């Protein structure tokens, strides 16, 4: 048995800033929940996990701070797959039950 | 009984115009108000202006470098309501919360100018 | 059976200042623990070994002096404000010493 | 329980004036001009004779029709003159002057002298470090022409407290002062205190009972009653600590085995479920709350502030300062300047690490010196010996700095500026001694 902090929500909006020179990044990133809403600073590898594999606006994303990987649940229910809105807090600790052979 | 009291201390400690303490030769100027706010712009000015008659030997005492520089390490985030760890900013008033109950009971319903009053303690406004 | 001798350097880096003999001739790794801390003259194989391992200032690391392993443990928890997101995993320090002395 | 929370009670005698047969003309008189309180005394007691605090107030009787005048602890009799007293410090300085002199009449009164043309006693006295001149050139035009004063020094009380605490004065160590409007960290070399290197922190006790005034009445703002300054006081000196470890107290100070014993409640004076709700036991405690109760409507919970008004002078930041703080500077100071290496210390950071002294009023808030030892254990090389004092009182140990100074004769005359020194080299003229001010130039 682990337990592994995830972050998990639905993407509101994205700012990606460059520089004159172009050599530092900042960023802001908006995401909620049915229950919260947040904003936060980006780092530069942040910054190049995003940009890499092309979030939008509107789409639900699960972060792993730990590890770096982000993966895109879908998109939600906004006309204007579809996975609904994620519900809860946005950081929450998961624990999450292994089971491995010996052959392994 | 008691408001008689008061007068015994009055006359035990009164002392005359002419005071038995100070000289005989009294001068007693005039006096400003002098706040305290406006003690340290005069100071800077009067260095400021020594500073430049000196440029047109170099000092290296005053009073900017008695004040402790800003620190260096990253500070910490807490939240504005409870003072525990913030992990979450709201995006409309920029006020950190702990979690969603703090966030649904106090951060949403807020009356405005209630925000800035919260942001004074940490002198964010 | 063969009778061996375990020391462990580890804790937070506060100093990483290389110098040229381009050539370096030799590092010298200052580490920080929650009992003090230590400053070490390091081989540059170590530190080809520090640079394989992406170390900065205010990662913990580990260092074992007679096979000389480096191993990244992560950012200490004093540098984990300085964004609001990163990729990077944040570890406290380590409570005992920064030398260890095992049979 | 709920304890209830009043004002101080009031003096039921007043202040008494020593008798006039012991005065002689020759003992210098040692005053410390504090900002919370006043200390002064004769130099031959050890302890000092006459403490109150620094105020006043001009008292109208209506069946007089005159300005009658109480000071000190003669404010400390009715209510209504205790919350008309007025201080004559506004922050860290001095505004307006008459007060001063009224005061300064009062205290040559009650220490039993009998003077003509002037005092005729020398004068010991406090300054703040890096003082504007204004201040000490008023002082001079009160001290020098008023009182005709023989002779008057200048010294930070700090560096009197470790004068006093190492009589030698040629020791070394490092001085950290915990004031009512400031908070200095002085080090001290060979006796002498390098002013060139002491920082300041614009926070002391004052600040912090602000800082629980404004959480108290930001926490709950629909109380109906309004209390004083000195309740805030007195729930501030009563329950509040330093915490050991605040990155660890903070995560389990909600939970609900720590607010069993670690939650104190106070009571105004006046004549789906909660076991899972974060807010209602940051508000009401581990109780159920009774909503339309009375006396639960004039109930005050100290839950986290109790570790986080204190923390303010580690961290700055909090308290609206971007300064660094007492770790901080002292890191600085014993790592990175005098001639030391960073990894390899000096003689000097030594001989300062191993005469670490703390004083001031404000040193009293419990588990300051062990979190003050635990952060030097923290930044300082292994094996490093640390040594950390602290008076029982260390709100008392700057005029024991004036009487050890001042029975100590030898080096006592490079201190004294005479007259003549006043009227020869004008009012702009800084004695340059170890414990006292430096030149503003080089």
């Amino acid at each position: 048995k682990e337990e592994t902090e995830l972050i998990e929500g639905e993407v509101v909006e994205i700012q990606i800033d460059r520089s004159i020179t172009g050599g530092h990044k900042q960023g802001k990133l908006t995401i909620k929940t049915t229950d919260m809403e947040t904003i936060y600073e980006l780092g530069n590898k942040m910054i190049d996990g995003l940009t890499k594999e092309k979030v939008l606006a509107g789409d639900v994303i699960s972060i792993d701070k730990a590890s770096g990987k982000i993966t895109k649940l879908g998109r939600s229910f906004a006309r204007s797959r579809f996975v609904q809105c994620p519900e809860g807090e946005l950081q929450k600790r998961k624990t999450v039950v292994h089971t491995v052979s010996l052959h392994e | 009984e008691r408001l008689l009291f008061l007068r015994s201390v009055g006359e035990r400690n009164e002392i005359g115009f002419p005071s038995r303490f100070k000289s005989a030769h009294y001068k007693k100027p005039t006096r400003r108000h002098k706040s305290a706010r406006q003690l340290i712009s005069d100071e800077n000015k009067r260095i400021n202006a020594l500073l430049t008659k000196a440029n047109k030997l170099v000092p290296k005492a005053t009073y900017f470098s008695v004040e402790a520089p800003p620190s260096i390490r990253p500070a910490k985030k807490y939240c504005d309501v409870t003072g525990l760890k913030g992990f979450y900013k709201s995006p409309t008033n920029n006020i950190r919360y702990h979690n969603a109950e703090i966030y649904q009971l106090i951060v949403k319903p807020m009356a405005p100018g209630v925000d800035q009053e919260y942001l004074k303690l940490r002198g964010a406004n | 059976r063969i009778k061996e001798t375990k020391e462990v350097y580890e804790g937070e880096v506060t100093e990483l200042t290389p110098e040229d003999a381009k050539t370096i001739s030799h590092v010298i790794v200052g580490l920080k623990s929650a009992k003090g801390t230590k400053t070490l003259r390091l081989d540059p194989t170590i530190y080809e070994s520090i640079q394989r391992e992406k170390v900065s200032i205010g990662d913990v690391i580990y260092i074992e002096a007679n096979t000389g392993a480096v191993k990244r443990v992560g950012r200490s928890d004093a540098y984990a404000t300085e964004f609001d997101l990163e990729t990077e995993e944040y570890v406290p320090l380590p409570k005992g010493e920064v030398h260890k002395k095992k049979e | 329980k709920a304890v209830v929370i009043d004002d101080p009670p009031l003096r039921q005698t007043p202040e008494p004036f020593d008798e006039q047969s012991a005065y002689n003309p020759q003992s210098p008189i040692a005053i410390d001009f504090g900002s919370s309180k006043l200390r002064a005394g004769f130099v031959n007691h050890a302890t000092p004779t006459h403490i109150f605090p620094n105020a006043l107030t001009k008292f109208r009787d209506r069946k007089l029709n005159k300005n009658f005048t109480f000071v000190g602890n003669d404010t400390l009799l009715d209510q209504a003159v205790r919350s008309q007293s007025r201080s004559p410090f506004d922050g860290p300085f001095v505004t307006n002057w008459n007060l001063t002199e009224e005061i300064l009449d009062y205290t040559f009164h009650h220490l039993g002298v009998v003077p003509d043309n002037g005092i005729p006693n020398p004068i010991l006295l406090t300054e703040r470090l890096a003082t504007v001149q204004s201040q000490r050139t008023n002082w001079y035009q009160i001290l020098f022409e008023t009182y005709n004063v023989p002779g008057v020094t200048f010294g930070i009380d700090s560096l009197f407290s470790f004068y006093n605490y190492n009589p030698s004065g040629n020791k070394t160590g490092l001085v950290i002062s915990c004031g009512h409007e400031d908070t200095n960290v002085i080090p001290v070399v060979d006796g002498a205190g390098i002013l060139t290197d002491a920082k300041r922190i614009n926070w002391g006790g004052h600040q912090a009972v602000d800082y629980l005034n404004d959480l108290m009445a930001l926490k709950y703002p629909y109380f109906p009653t309004k209390m004083s300054y000195l309740q805030y006081e007195t729930m501030y000196k009563d329950y509040c600590y330093v915490s050991r470890n605040y990155d660890e107290d903070i995560e389990k100070i909600l939970t609900l085995e720590n607010l069993d014993t670690n939650d104190v409640v106070v009571e105004a004076p006046f004549t789906y479920d909660w076991r899972n709700s974060i807010l209602h036991l940051f508000l009401r405690g581990p109780r159920p709350h009774d909503s339309e109760n009375i006396h639960e409507q004039h109930q005050m919970h100290l839950n986290v502030e109790r570790i986080r008004v204190p923390e303010v002078i580690f961290q700055p930041t909090m308290g609206g300062q971007d300064q660094a703080g007492i770790c901080e500077l002292s890191e600085t100071i014993l790592l990175k300047k005098f001639g030391s290496q960073p990894g390899k210390l000096s003689q000097t950071s030594i001989d300062m690490v191993n005469n670490v002294l703390i004083t001031g009023g404000n040193a009293k808030v419990p588990g300051l010196k062990e979190r003050i030892v635990k952060e030097f254990t923290g930044f300082l090389p292994t094996g490093t010996n640390i040594t950390v004092n602290m008076s029982s009182d260390p709100s008392l140990d700057a005029w024991k700095g004036m009487a050890a100074l001042a029975r100590n004769e030898e080096q006592y005359r490079k201190t004294v500026i005479s007259k003549k020194e006043y009227e020869e080299y004008g009012p702009e003229y800084i004695k340059e001694h170890k414990l006292g001010n430096t030149k503003y130039f080089e």
